């Protein structure tokens, strides 16, 4: 019925050793390159991509929807240019959620002028739990997350009315 | 454009340590962009001195080192030599007005 | 090093336009951006705009939008900038510069919106007077 | 290899991945111990890795071929990349759908 959009991992203080300013033409807005407002694309800094480790404790007393993604480059040159490694992994866990992702490098038909892909994943973090993000490359970090409050009688309709 | 504030002049004796400041805002640096520095001599194009706030290009003396904190940045020149007299500029990226690159106002560094 | 090569000094009258070229020599015209920076005599540096020749995309400073056009033609490895409706206040040294913080790939477009001018042209002086 | 769907129909593309019983067979046929198969389209994306294992015999084989499929939309492109263990599509089907049909099981 409602939710609060809150910043889970503040952009300016959560990643001092990564570049958090990445944009794409495919997400342009008003003529300039941009990116998702709730996600942050982390790339290396000063030639390095230091191992990441971040966590959030759900002190909102609501289920929290956490969104993130994994970048899958078109080639090796791009994988190394951005993450400085050929063997990146992304690992996301909570008390009950556990998933490890591995980037896949492949030539793909272009969609919206891109050959690579970003897969999107999500989970609902229960009140009092902790979500932990560990990675050495290819992570599109959550920036904003939603504290949800459920109601009754609602649904989704498709309409031009 | 000329939005990163720099002192108009910095000085000291040869052999001394002096610094050139660069003050930005939230759109520049405060939006986590880095500071780059250029050394310009009269009659020529500026050349890169520092990049990524702290790194040097090959060929740049150890005398030059920079840093960034908060929304401010600086260039430190340690052990001023006569050949260091120059116009120094800071550069970053400003996210306002649909996005633009910015320069500071420039600093004249004088060896005394 | 990589050398950007610019046109020489030129004189233009108020109301006319000026074209300043920048050829890529030893560069391997490739997926990198070329930026235009202006410096009026006695002044500091001002960014005017940029082009990425492999995508054909440009971006301009708010002060020049409507007056500045940037284009490139890879067959001659050359970038061009044109500034229209010139006045005496536009007398300046016009420099081209190459970034090193971008390194674009010939697939899609991604930027970190950070960079530096790794290489500079010598500067083309443009004087505007009657 | 790639194919562009210029048939103006959905195209059913079938392929498989070979999973040998041992290392000697993996090397005898593909000359590598680290093969992969990667199949993509604008919306389909899957990477396969062969698994080497001793298995009970079925129809006298200890290895297995897994079968995969996708429907390629009109105008799209399917790309196959591999360095071993691929059972390539040879034939594919351009489909035309109708109504009222179904599958029944019968000895009539
Ligand atoms: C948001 O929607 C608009 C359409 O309302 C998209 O604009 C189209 O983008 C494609 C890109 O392949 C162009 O070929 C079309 O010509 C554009 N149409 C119009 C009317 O401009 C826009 O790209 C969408 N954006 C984002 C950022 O997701
Ligand atoms: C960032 O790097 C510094 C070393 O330069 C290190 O001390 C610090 O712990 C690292 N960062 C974070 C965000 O934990």
């Amino acid at each position: 019925s409602s939710f609060e959009r809150f910043e889970i991992f503040p952009k300016e203080s959560s990643w001092p050793n990564h570049t958090v300013t990445g944009v794409s033409a495919s997400c342009s807005h008003n003529g300039k390159s941009s990116f998702y407002r709730n996600l942050l694309w982390l790339t290396g800094k000063n030639g390095l991509y230091p191992n990441l480790s971040k966590s959030y404790v759900n002190n909102k007393e609501k289920e929290v929807l956490v969104l993130w993604g994994v970048h899958h480059p078109p080639n090796i040159g791009n994988q190394r240019a951005l993450y400085h490694t050929e063997n990146a992994y992304v690992s996301v866990v909570s008390s009950h959620y556990s998933r490890r992702f591995t980037p896949e490098i492949a030539k793909r038909p272009k969609v919206r002028d891109q050959e690579g892909r970003i897969n999107y994943y999500w989970t609902l973090l229960e009140p009092g739990d902790t979500i932990i993000f560990e990675a050495n490359g290819n992570l599109i970090a959550p920036w904003y997350a939603f504290a949800l409050s459920r109601g009754f009688g609602s649904g989704i309709i498709t309409s031009n009315a | 454009q000329s939005v990163l504030t720099q002192p108009p002049s910095v000085s000291g004796a040869p052999g001394q340590r002096v610094t050139v400041s660069c003050t930005g805002s939230s759109s520049n640096l405060g939006a986590t962009y880095e500071v780059h520095w250029y050394q310009q001599f009269p009659g020529t194009a500026p050349k890169l001195l520092i990049y990524g706030s702290t790194n040097r290009p090959s060929g740049v003396p150890e005398r030059f080192s920079g840093s960034k904190s908060g929304t401010s940045a600086s260039l430190t020149i340690t052990g001023l030599q006569a050949e260091d007299e120059a116009d120094y500029y800071c550069q970053s990226y400003d996210t306002s007005l649909r996005g633009f690159y910015v320069f500071g106002t420039g600093t004249k560094v004088t060896v005394l | 090093q990589v050398q950007l090569v610019q046109s020489g000094a030129q004189l233009r009258k108020p109301g006319s336009s000026v074209t300043v070229s920048c050829k890529a020599s030893g560069d391997t015209f490739n997926s990198y951006s070329i930026h235009w920076v202006r410096q009026a005599p006695g002044q500091g540096l001002e960014w005017m705009g940029r082009i990425i020749p492999v995508f054909g995309m440009t971006h301009y400073a708010q002060r020049f939008r409507g007056r500045i056009t940037v284009s490139a033609d890879k067959s001659t490895r050359t970038a061009y900038m044109e500034l229209t409706s010139l006045t005496s206040a536009d007398t300046a040294m016009y420099y081209c510069a190459r970034d090193g913080g971008d390194k674009f790939h010939s697939s899609g477009h991604f930027e970190t919106n950070q960079g530096y001018f790794d290489h500079w042209g010598q500067g083309a002086l443009v004087t505007v007077s009657s």
